[PDB]
């Protein structure tokens, strides 16, 4: 069941080398300060970058996937994109699908995010979080385990940023359910406390190096934030949430 | 919700419907019009089979398909190289093809039989854009190909602008009609290369996924499974071709794919699969509107299309532009 | 003491009519949700946008100020930036200084969001935080009051995603200072712990209007924010740091 | 900053010295090259003050400065425009003025005395570059200021083309050497236009502080301080003029005020406090290279710069992105 496997991933002086593993229904998080160099190795996972190290993906070797099967079994959000002109939503969305039969889909997955209204704007009509969410609910669809029976990885660079509460809230509950239907799911986060509460395993990384790897309760640990950061963090757990909070 | 996916294919077949429409009735207004107006009923007569068969009908063809194949390539170019004033002519293939003509001329000494130098043409335009995918395949980014492609133009214009200062056969009218274009002298004898633009002409306006796909990111594509390197090189490869035999064809024509593009998505027509059938079905028109103007407008000579052509295509574009 | 002044601010179907004011030594926060239209009241009241209603600042409107003057009273930070291509940081950066000779503080300002390594490189060739710390590090450079007697205001929108833990922390000292040296302070945020610790006032917006507008700490109420976002939230206290946590 | 002042500020000087001493020692080699090279030993000899002082002191300084108004020109529109295809004559104000030139021709029956032409084509120009500010003015964007721009050029071209069909004075070579531009009769006579060019350049060249800030976002230079509402209108204004001028003085010249510009930038020439002077520099020495190169290469008669300028500069152009 294990998707993904990095070996020896090394990228200049800006991602030194690594080598993990992604399972097929965990929710890992990518978490370290500017300058580990989560967008690096991601976008290397996704394909979008070739170099030193070796990756496997599904059984095969990223370097032996076609552009167009590649993205079948993968989506990827870059961590920034810019709106095309004069683009409706509806059609934006509806050309990330594999199958544009399902349209009772795009109702479901636009709707949750809050996009019914919005299907007919266009994408440089927008606001900062309501582009993103467009973004997120495109790549979901390309990926949705309920029209897709190649979809297994989905990466995300940060997708959680400007995102208001109640969408953040949202999105956790759609990453919930794809990763219950089996299907691996890997992004960065710089919200520890949303790494503590939502994802499974964790990657910290500093320097281009990885620092911690397991457990998101192993792995945020006030002495391993203290390496990373560079800053004391005091662990609380009230009425059961878990929060993390700085001494500055 | 989801009648807006619908709404929009309503508007873009009646779109559609219109242009062909327009195309057709311009098709059967050159059949008809010129130095004697022959009405639709008097087809059959000796003077119909003489004007309204070996005169109007292929020439108006050729009219058509070539009218189609410039504007078509304005729309895939601008939106490869990302930039608005993407023109066919503008790296250098529509130069290379003259350059091609006349060093056929030249070397042949000039007792070539016709068709050669259209082959020659096409010769012309092959090796430029031959060059061009070696530019393109060293992974060159998108700004730094445009450049050099302009470039290749302006090396061949200064060539092409030599050769013609050695050369005897130097006819004044020849060189306005082929730097400006015209179907002047277009007979059946043209049909192969009214041939050799079909498919191309067919199979490129089949491709509207990937263009779509272009107008996003180069990242948000490459990851939605589109193979940059490939269609960028496919796209040079087919806009190639069409600009070398439109060229050897007519000769050089500008304006079409510059402005039929702009103007088409200026009145909302973005996505690729209404434009790029947009793009040749206004194409063929305007360009067909046009010959029915030079070539019966004045009794003394035949004009050249990029006369009337920017004649009346850039005021009524800033009548457009201006307001609308 | 008041600096900026705003009545029946207006604008669309996505900006309802407002009237609220901003005081000279104090941070104030624009909450709420994605639509509430935050970016384009900041816009406004930057002076990068006219229309419906009248503000003023420094006893003067808006619609009053040469293009050249606001720049030295006022520092404003669009919300997504694309980086100018090939220009190094410490260009981008003096080209932000009112006073070119004051190099000193280039460093300090610059060495306090940890870009003392980095003025030397392209700007369109970092990393998203790191871009984010250059834009922010200019803006202060425009308004610090250690070089620029005239500055004033400083608008916001949002300029705390993307940057690690540490980072935030960092701008967070620098914002409490210039808020201290009596310098209006004015922006965008989604995190509500922060907002609580660090905001003085509040103005939380739904749907373009105003909700509610004061003290941090009579604005972020869970009735207040069940309205805006439409969730309960629940407030606890420990060790001093008063958290807010949702009940999804 | 930490020491990067010294070190880019050390390699700017270096670069701008190093173009100012070519330029000099171009100005020298066109003082003296020529039918009889005139060594600087006999430079006040009878045959002195005429190939030094009536004949090739004014044609050179014109050259120097109608090269370097068009690669400044070149430069502002480019980065005002945010396209790297903008040249100078792509907005109609090179036509113009030859719309203005033709109007004089026919207008004043041809017996006007020779600056009345001039002075006809700095106000085509004008003509067009004001209705540009109207288009201006209606807060367009830029993306679509730039069309309206390349479609007014399209306009003139085909209204100078018909007033060419009725003119009777329309002599054959007038009109290659006005559209391909050339100084060959270029005396003291120009004085006035020579002046008229100086101010405008120099102001130009000043301007570096606004040109780095349209660097960035619209938005961010807008909020850094600067009036775009008004640069806009400036720099069409500024770069209008000195085309107008340039096509009074010499007629259309192209590949300089696209160029240029480019190379530079290609060279790491990115500031602009050091960019808006590299491209005065270089683009005076270009043309007056193509100068030297287009009035003594031919015994037969004079070449247009048009020909020559573009027949070496392109060459070495792709020699410059092929590989560096
Ligand atoms: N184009 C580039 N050229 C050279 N170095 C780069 C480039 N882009 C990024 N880097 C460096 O590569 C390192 C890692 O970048 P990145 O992968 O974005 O890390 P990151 O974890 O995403 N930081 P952040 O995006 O702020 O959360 C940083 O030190 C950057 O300076
Ligand atoms: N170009 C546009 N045309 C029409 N409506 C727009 C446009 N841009 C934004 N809007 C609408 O303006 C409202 C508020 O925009 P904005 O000012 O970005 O809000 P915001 O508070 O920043 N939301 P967020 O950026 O997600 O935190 C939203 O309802 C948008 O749909
Ligand atoms: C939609 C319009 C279709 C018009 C098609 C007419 C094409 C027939 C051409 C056959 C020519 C045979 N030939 C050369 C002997 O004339
Ligand atoms: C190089 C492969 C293709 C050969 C090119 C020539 C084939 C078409 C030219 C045939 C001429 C037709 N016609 C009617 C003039 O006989
Ligand atoms: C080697 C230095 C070159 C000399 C500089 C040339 C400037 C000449 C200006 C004098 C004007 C001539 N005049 C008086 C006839 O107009
Ligand atoms: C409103 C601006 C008026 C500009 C007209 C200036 C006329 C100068 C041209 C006269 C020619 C100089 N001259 C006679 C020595 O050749
Ligand atoms: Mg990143
Ligand atoms: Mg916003």
């Amino acid at each position: 069941s294990i998707v993904m496997q990095l070996q020896d991933v090394a990228e200049s002086t800006r991602l030194g080398p690594l080598s993990g593993e992604v399972r097929a229904g965990e929710i890992l998080h990518l978490v370290g300060p500017n300058g580990a160099g989560k967008s690096t190795l991601l976008a290397r996972m996704a394909g979008m970058t070739s170099g030193k190290g070796s990756i496997q993906f599904a059984g095969q070797p990223l370097e032996a996937w076609s552009a167009t099967k590649l993205a079948l079994h993968r989506a990827y959000l870059s961590q920034q994109q810019t709106p095309p002109f004069a683009t409706p939503v509806w059609h934006y969305l509806t050309l990330h699908q594999h199958d544009k039969t399902r349209t009772e889909l795009l109702n479901d997955v636009a709707g949750a995010l809050a996009l019914d209204d919005k299907l007919g704007r266009s994408t440089n009509q927008l606001s900062g979080g309501e582009w993103q969410r467009v973004r997120l609910a495109a790549v979901v669809l390309q990926i949705t385990p309920q029209a897709n029976p190649a979809g297994q990885l989905l990466l995300l660079d940060q997708p959680m940023c400007s995102l208001d509460v109640a969408q953040q809230s949202a999105l956790d509950k759609i990453l919930s359910a794809l990763s219950q239907q089996g299907l691996a799911i890997v992004m960065s986060s710089h919200d520890l406390n949303h790494t503590l509460r939502h994802a499974h395993r964790a990657w910290l990384l500093k320097g281009g190096k990885m620092l911690a790897s397991g457990r998101r309760e192993e792995v945020l640990t006030p002495p391993n934030l203290a390496q990373a950061y560079g800053m004391n963090f005091r662990r609380l757990d009230i009425e059961g949430h878990r929060m993390l909070i700085s001494t500055i | 919700m989801l009648t807006l996916a619908r709404q929009q294919q309503r508007q873009n077949i009646r779109w559609l419907l219109s242009l062909s429409v327009l195309m057709l009735l311009a098709l059967l207004l050159s059949l008809s019009a010129g130095e004697q107006w022959i009405s639709p009923g008097d087809w059959f007569t000796p003077r119909g089979e003489l004007f309204v068969w070996q005169i109007r009908l292929p020439r108006t063809l050729a009219v058509l398909l070539v009218g189609a194949a410039l504007a078509i390539s304005g729309a895939v170019m601008q939106a490869l190289f990302e930039n608005p004033l993407a023109e066919p002519g503008l790296l250098g293939v529509s130069n290379g093809a003259g350059v091609g003509l006349i060093a056929a001329v030249l070397l042949g000494q000039g007792q070539l039989p016709n068709w050669a130098l259209g082959l020659s043409a096409i010769a012309g335009a092959l090796i430029i854009t031959l060059i061009l995918l070696r530019f393109a395949r060293r992974h060159l980014s998108t700004s730094r190909l445009l450049l050099a492609g302009v470039a290749l133009g302006i090396i061949s214009s200064a060539l092409m602008t030599w050769a013609i200062y050695f050369s005897t056969s130097v006819d004044l009218r020849q060189l306005m009609y082929w730097m400006m274009g015209g179907f002047g002298g277009v007979d059946w004898r043209q049909s192969w290369l009214m041939l050799a633009l079909i498919p191309v002409l067919l199979w490129i306006s089949s491709q509207s996924r990937p263009m779509n796909m272009l107008a996003l990111g180069e990242i948000s594509a490459r990851q939605l499974g589109l193979p940059l390197w490939f269609w960028r090189n496919v796209l040079v490869a087919a806009t190639g071709w069409m600009v070398g035999v439109s060229v050897a064809l007519a000769g050089a024509i500008g304006f079409i794919g510059l402005v039929i593009p702009h103007i088409l998505r200026l009145s909302g027509l973005t996505d690729h699969r209404v434009l790029l059938p947009g793009c040749a079905l206004a194409g063929a028109s305007a360009l067909l509107l046009a010959d029915i103007v030079a070539r019966l407008a004045l009794a003394a000579a035949e004009l050249p299309i990029g006369v009337v052509t920017a004649t009346l295509g850039a005021p009524v574009f800033i009548w457009l532009l201006l307001k609308a």
